[PDB]
RNA sequence: AUUAGGGUUCGAUUCCGGAGAGGGAGCCUGAGAAAUAGCUACCACUUCUACGGAGGGCAGCAGGCGCGCAAAUUGCCCAAUGUCAAAACAAAACGAUGAGGCAGCGAAAAGAAAUAGAGUUGUUGUCAUUUCAAUGGGGGAUAUUUAAACCCAUCCAAUAUCGAGUAACAAUUGGAGGACAAGUCUGGUGCCAGCACCCGCGGUAAUUCCAGCUCCAAAAGCGUAUAUUAA
């Protein structure tokens, strides 16, 4: 017949639970800010002609 | 005043012709009012004339202006 | 109700959410000032926003305008009194030209790291947090407090606190608290 | 081109008058045709009876069925399609329930490819759906 | 550096005036205690003003909303000194005498005075106080 | 409110003016009312009764029932602000006042602002260590505040006053193809579930779904819907 209203939420039942794992707190308000703008501008010599990237990935497939 | 109608009897209607400023246009529209003056049996205005009117008491329904000169 | 106690609002959020250009400009400041977020730089933006918007209105009228003539020399007055210019520059045009990081100088968290009070920008605002600066003999706990030229030189250790004349602090008072008591 | 002259604001003031009507925007907030056939009459939200889970195919070249439900509001007693978001969420709808409805983003057009649905379940049985949806909190009785 | 001393009271009158109409002098109470550990008591005040001005007894000073400066080391009220007790106990409002001893007890609670007055609109003669 | 300017739009709601006291209409008194916590009648509702009768008008305050997407306490006080009055205050001797004020509730909106700061050694910066001081949240008081309380403010001895190390006193809300700041990452699903404001993604190697990790944006705030202004 025209569909199933059956299957409603398949893929959430089907995935497998992943526990999020416990990591040790990150600073808040001030604290936080200058950990980024160590990061950003502080920790690194900026290379003129090749772009920046803020979350580059391992390589893979 | 303007003289418009003279069929009453001691009565006339005046217009009163004027432009008026539409803001937002930076221009003029034309408008006009009418009145109901009472005119005393000692000025005999015809239609056109031009007059010049004075606020008094009510005198009717509409009437609150009297002709005081005629010109 | 029947309550006419006014307020407003002191800041006003970018027009483009997702600048690169903008965003970078923005974090540089927040880190070299020390700032908790986002809106205290919008707050300046506000505030040099509103000068400029009156020495523009000013700049229109002759010269001889009483409005020009009053309300141009009250607006160089602020600018000269809280640092935001300086005496030579005493022109309505220097007002336009003021930009962001000049008010953000004068505040009383950039004093104090400047004067030599703290070792960091960051080591100013927990200071100035924890009562231990007084800007002529008074305590300020505000950060964004803004610094007249004039009380510059009045700005040092609180009274009251262990870093003046005050008593001792927590981790002492606790100890030797601990130490009598231990016996 | 336009009428200039000094004299001429009746005729501009009428002129506009008349053409405002064109626009469709302008003409939906002064004429009630609008109001009158919205379901919600003008509101933001409107409070419903679920009649039944029904399955909406997804248009071409979309293939899905989006799960949506048949909702009776209570303020006027008229049926609406409303689309039922995330993943296993018309598992917390029940016959007979009470939802509440909103707009789908477009101020009653059709949102995505479900063909003609322009409203979507946000609460039922007065705690959130999507609040349901993270476990944040649980479905009364 | 830290200097261990006794906490002392420094007094300071401003915007002095005298009114003979209601028999007292008004001013503005201005308190200096650099090392004091909380807040200067009233009574303390009292007594430090009755003797800087010289008033032959301390319960004709009155003293009231008193506002610590913030940072600490400063308080500010304002005080009135009466000709004689007879005057102060004629012209002080009600509260304030009460938190300095002598006033009146409390009235009734004003809802039973309502419940009362109300239930009283019935009755005609001789039955209302019963 | 939004706007370079011109404009567009909202104004039930604090002040001013008008109107009304369920619906209508009459009227007495009075300087002033077509009054409604005044009267009279009718129509709607509605309460008590011993059945003969007699009543009621929260679009005042608080609070109920409904209605709905949608809006608090059946609290304290006349201390302040005023009104009325035969009335200063006080003395056996305290005028009323839900007008008003003060608290409760209250992420409408608005302001200020924590969630850490300095080092040591090991591994210019990060990281593992390692100390050092500081401070609130909070707990308290000779007390202060207040009509009385409660909030602020002051203080942790003045002879004599509690307290951070996983500082567990543990920040969230939405996103990471494009618009639009941020992943050729790793698993799971195969045009199904679902996402997607729009363009689009998914039919077995998914930059878009469900997840973990990482990252981005704003931050004690942040999404969504509907209006409205700019665009
Ligand atoms: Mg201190
Ligand atoms: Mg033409
Ligand atoms: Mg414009
Ligand atoms: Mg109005
Ligand atoms: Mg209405
Ligand atoms: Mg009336
Ligand atoms: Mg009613
Ligand atoms: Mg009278
Ligand atoms: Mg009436
Ligand atoms: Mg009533
Ligand atoms: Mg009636
Ligand atoms: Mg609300
Ligand atoms: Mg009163
Ligand atoms: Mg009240
Ligand atoms: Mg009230
Ligand atoms: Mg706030
Ligand atoms: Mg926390
Ligand atoms: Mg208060
Ligand atoms: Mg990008
Ligand atoms: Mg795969
Ligand atoms: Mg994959
Ligand atoms: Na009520
Ligand atoms: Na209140
Ligand atoms: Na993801």
């Amino acid at each position: 017949i025209h569909g199933s209203l059956a299957r409603a939420g398949k893929v959430k039942n089907q995935t497998p639970k992943v526990a999020k794992q416990e990591k040790p707190k990150q600073p808040r308000g001030r604290a936080l800010k200058r950990l980024k703008y160590t990061r950003r501008f502080l920790s690194k010599t900026v290379k003129p002609g090749e772009k920046v990237h803020m979350n580059k990935q391992p390589p893979g497939k | 005043g303007v003289v418009h109608s003279t069929k009453m009897h001691r009565t006339i209607i005046i217009r009163r012709n004027y432009l008026h400023f539409i803001k937002k246009y930076q221009r003029y529209q034309k408008r006009h009012k009418s009145l109901a003056v009472h005119c005393s049996p000692a000025f005999d205005p015809k239609q056109g004339d031009e007059v010049v009117i004075g606020q008094c008491r009510p005198l009717s329904k509409t009437i609150r202006y009297n002709v005081l000169e005629v010109v | 109700m029947r309550n006419y106690n006014n307020f407003n609002r002191v800041w006003k959020a970018p027009r483009r959410p997702f600048e690169k250009e903008r965003l970078d400009r923005e974090m540089k400041l927040c880190g070299q000032y020390g700032l908790r977020c986002k809106r205290e730089i919008w707050r300046v933006n506000m505030t040099l926003s509103k000068m400029r918007r009156t020495a523009r209105l000013l700049l229109t009228l002759p010269e001889n305008h009483p409005r020009r003539l009053l309300e141009g020399s009250a607006i160089m007055r602020r600018c000269h009194e809280y640092g935001f210019l300086d005496e030579e520059k005493d022109k309505l045009d220097y007002v336009l030209s003021l930009t962001v990081p000049d008010i953000l100088e004068r505040r009383l968290q950039t004093i104090v790291f400047k004067a030599g009070l703290a070792k960091s920008v960051h080591h100013a605002r927990v200071l100035i947090q924890q009562r231990h600066i007084a800007v002529a003999k008074q305590i300020v706990t505000i950060p964004s407090f803004i610094v007249r030229v004039s009380s510059e030189r009045h700005i040092a250790f609180a009274d009251a606190s262990p870093f003046g004349n005050g008593r001792t602090g927590r981790v002492k008072r606790v100890r030797a608290k601990a130490a009598k008591r231990h016996a | 081109t336009k009428t200039n002259g000094q004299n001429a604001a009746r005729k501009l003031v009428r002129l506009r008058c008349r053409n405002r009507w064109a626009d469709k925007g302008w003409k939906r907030a002064h004429t009630f045709s609008a109001r009158k056939a919205n379901p919600f009459g003008g509101s933001s939200h409107a409070k419903g009876i679920v009649l039944e889970k029904i399955g909406v195919g997804a248009k071409q070249p979309n293939s899905a069925i989006r799960k949506c439900v048949r909702v009776q509001l209570i303020k006027n007693d008229k049926k609406i399609i409303a689309f039922v978001p995330n993943d296993g969420c018309l598992h917390f709808i029940e016959e007979n329930d009470e939802v509440l409805v909103s707009g789908f983003g477009r101020s009653g057009h059709a949102v995505g490819d479900i063909p003609g649905v322009r409203f979507k379940i946000v609460k039922v049985s007065n705690v959130g759906l999507y609040a349901l949806y993270r476990q944040k909190k649980e479905k009364p009785r | 550096v830290f200097q261990k001393k006794k906490a002392e009271v420094c007094i300071r009158t401003s915007q002095f005036k005298v009114n003979k109409l209601l028999n007292r002098k008004q001013f503005i109470v201005e308190v200096n205690h650099p090392h004091w550990c909380g807040t200067v008591p009233t009574q303390l005040i009292r007594k430090k003003l009755a003797t800087l001005y010289k008033v032959p007894d301390a319960s004709q000073v009155s003293l009231f909303g008193f506002k610590t400066k913030f940072g600490g080391g400063k308080t500010t009220g304002f005080g009135l000194i009466y000709d004689d007790l007879a005057s102060l106990k004629r012209f002080e409002p009600n509260y304030r005498k009460t938190r300095m001893g002598f006033g009146k007890a409390r009235l009734p609670a004003r809802k039973s005075v309502k419940e009362r007055r109300n239930r009283n609109k019935k009755l005609r003669g001789k039955a209302k106080g019963k």
